[PDB]
């Protein structure tokens, strides 16, 4: 019979030619001899044990497992198989032992398997099942393993489980099960690790746990439990561990947890607990981890801490709103490798006994309110990979004992108040990846020594007061990704060993005195993402920072680079910000900006271009600023422009810009600033520009502008500032213009051709500062609102034809405000006569 | 694919200051 089913489901689980179980074809016919099978050693044949697991088979699973009624030991793990789990597997009574784990097995937990009750060890997760977990396994009493972990199993923990009096390892972490856990599980007396990490168990701990004397291993994190954590946990004297890091717990830390003699590690972090942290626990020999950030405790660390601690490892106690001082007791946990009390409200200076720590890794004060000195007693963690000090109040020199630490990977000593020279030593940290001293007040050069830091990926200087030049050993540190030593006093020119980070990804050098030409090396930086050069004194071309693609932000603005802008530029379609402002560049806008889908904000302000915009930046659909003032462009507005829906501001000022304004700008209706003044622009203005209703400010001077004033121009009611001097204009001015109540900065038409009454609404602007109508050709007199109004500063209405006695409002105004008007006589001028 | 049943706590690691780009 079972020489049958042993080639029947080799069918099932191969179905293809090459058999890694090869040997089981009827040409060798006795099956005992095969790969993977084990056969009585009685000498009656038949089969006991299959043993099948790291074969890589990538089948199904079969009913004809079930015949053999004398297999004991069933192994299919670490396979690929697939397909549900057999039924069938019923009528096995015989098996001891089912290994289904790491496949990719399917279907839900046949109910059938509670009849296996010989069974000793179950194991069939790390598969895809997704079923309830059955009621049904309570029956199996001879159980000591039960692993369901890592698929996708649901519903609650069956509480008639309980049943299973002598199981020793219950696994079910990584699932979806929900609901209470069961209070049943107290008489599982056996039991000795217990995980349901990971899973939704939504009610509280249940107190019955105190029963099971055995228990090792608690692990029920990363879940959604609520309530008090019960006290009566201090009676699972075996345990070792617990971890109930990441739920919703609520209360007061139990002072019973010290009475686990054996913990090794306690982890509470994440949840919503509160109070003190239990004195007792200082008192707990054998504890190697405690943690228990992020919970809303309260109070500080008293003088009873290290009491007892001899043991501990690893403390954690960041994001608990802690007080006070650091404890010079804490020097007492002298086997302490980590210490975390960041993210807290400590105050005072670094405890000189705390370099008495020689055993640590890793110190975290970060985020406090710590005052005082680095002491110079640091070179004794001579362990210390990870020194992390950032956001205090500490001062004074940086010990140059620092340079002791031959084993520092990271140092985070930013937005404090050190001072002085950084180490001429700092190069013997060999080990360090990253530094970051951001903020402080640190003086003097660069140590070249840092050019034998190799493995350093990050250097992060920026906001000091940082003299002299850049130091060429630092191409040699081939690994860095950041460098930034902007905001400091840096002199000199960029040295061409920086062509050999060849993996920087960010650049930044801005607010500095660098110099010079650009290193034709820098052309091998093709990774580069992010480069600020801004406000410094380089020259030269800036054709080398153009050998990468992929730019997100490149800023220059306010140097002296000159020749032409590169069209490699456009080889970075991510580039959201391109500023070139305030430079020596020449030639014409480059088309290939067109390319650059991503592009937002230009500015290339304050150069030397010529030529005009070029048509292909309407494919940049997400401008939202242009900025071309004071270069040579020519020619028309281009009417493309108005496809730019986001444009919200566009500069164009003091340009060569030669004819009327197109119809199509007016499309952009998100503009806030328009300002094309200074160039040369001409014709009228149009009675679209309304459908600008966004607009803040509107600046035509200095243009040569032509005819009367739109009536429409009444529709921009955010406008706060209009210009339109130094023009032609030669209409009246509308009695509509009283609706644009939002004028504040000016309104200034001087020396234009207007004619006419100045209108009463005028008057009206309550909140307009300054209002300029000299140099034009109005006439009558002056309505007086215009004397009173509340917020005006200033008023010259010179060089018209106005006349009369000047209504006495306008006193205090000075005769300056009134000159060139022949025919005017009044308060501040002369007695009519 | 199976996790560890009770792994030893990390630290958190924490950052480096930056916001200018
Ligand atoms: C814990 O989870 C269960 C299951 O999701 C919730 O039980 C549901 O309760 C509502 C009433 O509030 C019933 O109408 C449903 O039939 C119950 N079952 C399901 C599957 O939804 C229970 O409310 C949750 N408790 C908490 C505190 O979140
Ligand atoms: C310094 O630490 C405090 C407390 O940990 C931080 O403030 C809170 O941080 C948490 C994250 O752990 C946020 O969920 C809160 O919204 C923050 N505010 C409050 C009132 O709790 C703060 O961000 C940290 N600052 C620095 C510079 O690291
Ligand atoms: C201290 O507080 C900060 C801010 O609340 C936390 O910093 C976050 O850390 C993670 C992991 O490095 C980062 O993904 C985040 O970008 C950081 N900032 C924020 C605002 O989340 C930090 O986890 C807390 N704990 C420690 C030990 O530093
Ligand atoms: C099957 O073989 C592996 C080694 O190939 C072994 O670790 C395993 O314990 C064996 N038996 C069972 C029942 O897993
Ligand atoms: C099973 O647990 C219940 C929970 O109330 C308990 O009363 C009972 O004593 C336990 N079973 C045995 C045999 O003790
Ligand atoms: C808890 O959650 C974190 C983050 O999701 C995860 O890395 C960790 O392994 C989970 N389990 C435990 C026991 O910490
Ligand atoms: C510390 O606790 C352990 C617990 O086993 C004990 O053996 C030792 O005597 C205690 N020492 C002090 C000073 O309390
Ligand atoms: C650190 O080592 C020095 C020896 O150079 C010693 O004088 C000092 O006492 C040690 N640490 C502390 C905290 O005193
Ligand atoms: C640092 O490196 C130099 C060069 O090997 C060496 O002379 C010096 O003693 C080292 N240690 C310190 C603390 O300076
Ligand atoms: C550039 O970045 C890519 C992707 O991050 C990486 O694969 C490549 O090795 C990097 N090149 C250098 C020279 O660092
Ligand atoms: C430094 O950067 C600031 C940023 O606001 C800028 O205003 C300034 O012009 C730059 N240069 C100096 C010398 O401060
Ligand atoms: C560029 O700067 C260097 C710095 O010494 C200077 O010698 C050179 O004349 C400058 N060239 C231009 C065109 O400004
Ligand atoms: C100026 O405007 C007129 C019409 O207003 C137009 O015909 C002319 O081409 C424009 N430019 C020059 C340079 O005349
Ligand atoms: C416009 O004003 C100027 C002021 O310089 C004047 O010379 C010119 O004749 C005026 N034009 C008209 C049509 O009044
Ligand atoms: C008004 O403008 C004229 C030039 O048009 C100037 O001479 C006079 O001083 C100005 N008055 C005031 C008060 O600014």
């Amino acid at each position: 019979l079972q020489t049958l089913l042993e080639v029947k489901k080799s069918l099932v689980t191969n179905p293809q030619e090459d058999d890694p179980l090869r040997q089981w074809n009827s040409d060798n016919i006795n099956y005992c001899s095969w790969t993977g099978v084990t056969c009585d050693n009685t000498g009656l044949f038949r089969v006991i044990a299959l043993n099948l697991t790291g074969l890589g088979l990538t089948g199904s699973i079969s009913p004809w497992f079930g015949r053999f009624d004398n297999l004991i030991h069933l192994d299919l793990s670490s396979n690929n198989l697939v397909g549900p789990i057999p039924t069938a597997l019923s009528n096995l009574t015989s098996l001891e032992s089912l290994f289904l784990f790491s496949n990719q097995l399917t279907g839900e937990i046949p109910s059938q398997l509670g009849s296996l009750v010989n069974i000793r060890s179950l194991r069939i997760g790390d598969n895809e099942l997704v079923g309830d977990i059955p009621e049904t396994l309570g029956n199996l009493v001879n159980l000591q393993m039960l692993a369901l972990a890592s698929c996708r199993l649901t519903g609650p923990i069956p509480s008639q489980l309980g049943r299973l009096v002598r199981v020793q390892s219950l696994i079910l972490q990584d699932n979806y099960l929900e609901g209470p856990i069961p209070a049943e599980l107290g008489n599982c007396s056996d039991l000795t690790v217990f995980t349901a990490a990971e899973n939704m168990l939504n009610g509280t701990i249940p107190a019955e746990l105190g029963r099971l004397e055995n228990l090792e291993i608690l692990n029920l994190a990363n879940n959604s439990l609520t309530g008090e954590i019960p006290s009566q946990l201090g009676e699972m004297s075996q345990l070792q561990y617990l971890s109930l890091m990441a739920n919703q717990l609520q209360g007061l830390i139990p002072k019973s947890l010290a009475d686990l003699g054996n913990l090794q590690t306690l982890d509470l972090s994440a949840n919503n607990l509160t109070g003190e942290i239990p004195e007792e626990f200082w008192n707990m020999s054998q504890l190697l981890d405690l943690v228990l950030a992020n919970n809303h405790l309260s109070g500080s660390l008293p003088k009873s801490i290290c009491s007892n601690n001899t043991n501990l490892e690893q403390l954690v106690l960041s994001g608990t709103q802690l007080s006070g001082e650091i404890p010079v007791e804490l020097s007492k946990c002298q086997s302490l490798k980590q210490l975390d009390l960041s993210n807290n409200s400590l105050a005072g200076s670094i405890p000189e006994a705390l370099f008495e720590l020689v055993e640590l890794t890793d110190l975290y004060l970060h985020n406090n309110t710590l005052e005082g000195t680095l002491s110079p007693s640091i070179s004794n963690l001579t362990n210390l990979q990870w020194l992390v000090l950032y956001h205090n109040n500490l001062e004074g020199k940086l010990p140059k004992e620092i340079s002791a630490l031959r084993k520092l990977e990271v140092l985070f000593l930013y937005e404090n108040r050190f001072s002085g020279e950084i180490p001429q030593e700092i190069g013997n940290c060999t080990s360090l990846k990253m530094i970051d001293m951001f903020g402080n007040h640190f003086e003097g050069e660069i140590p070249p020594s840092i050019g034998r830091l190799k493995e350093l990926n990050l250097l992060h200087l920026r906001q000091n007061e940082l003299v002299g030049g850049l130091p060429a050993s630092l191409g040699n540190c081939h690994q860095l990704n950041i460098l930034d030593l902007a905001d400091n006093q840096l002199s000199g020119s960029i040295p061409s060993s920086f062509g050999f980070l060849k993996g920087l990804e960010q650049l930044m050098l801005y607010n500095n005195s660098l110099q010079g030409n650009l290193p034709d090396s820098l052309i091998s930086l093709r990774n580069l993402t992010r480069i600020n050069l801004s406000h410094n004194r380089l020259n030269g071309t800036i054709h080398p920072l153009c050998g990468s693609s992929s730019y997100l932000s490149f800023d220059v603005t306010n140097n002296g680079f000159e020749d032409e802008i590169p069209l490699e530029l456009g080889n970075s379609q991510n580039l959201d910000r391109l500023r070139l402002g305030k430079n020596q560049l020449t030639g014409k806008i480059p088309w290939t900006l067109g390319k650059i889908r991503e592009l937002s904000l230009l500015d290339m302000s304050s150069n030397a271009l010529t030529g005009t915009i070029p048509l292909q930046l309407v494919l940049c659909k997400k401008l939202t600023h242009i900025d071309l003032n004071n270069n040579f462009l020519s020619g028309p507005i281009p009417p493309w422009l108005g496809k730019l829906s986001q444009l919200g501001e566009l500069k164009l000022s003091s340009n060569q810009f030669v004819e009327s304004l197109p119809t199509e700008l007016f499309n952009c209706t998100k503009l806030l600033v328009l300002s094309l003044d200074g160039n040369s622009l001409n014709g009228s203005i149009p009675q679209e520009i309304g459908n600008l209703g966004a607009l803040n400010v509107l600046n035509l001077d200095k243009n040569q502008f032509s005819g009367s004033l739109p009536q429409a121009m009444g529709k921009l009611s955010k406008l706060y500032e209009l210009r339109l001097s130094r023009n032609s204009l030669t209409g009246e001015i509308p009695v509509e213009i009283g609706q644009l109540q939002d004028l504040q900065s000016a309104l200034d038409l001087s020396y234009n051709n207007f004619t006419g009454d100045i209108p009463s609404t005028i008057g009206t602007l309550s909140k307009l500062e300054t209002l300029d109508l000299s140099h034009n050709q109005l006439t009558g007199e002056v309505p007086g609102s215009v004397g009173d109004m509340k917020s005006l500063g200033y008023l010259n209405v010179s060089f018209n034809n106005l006349g009369g006695k000047l209504k006495k409002q306008f006193s205090r105004w000075p005769a300056d405000s009134f000159l060139g008007n022949t025919g005017l006589c009044g308060s501040p001028l002369s007695r009519c006569n | 694919d199976y996790g560890h049943s009770s792994p030893k706590p990390k630290l958190v690691r924490p950052p480096f200051k930056l916001i200018p780009n």
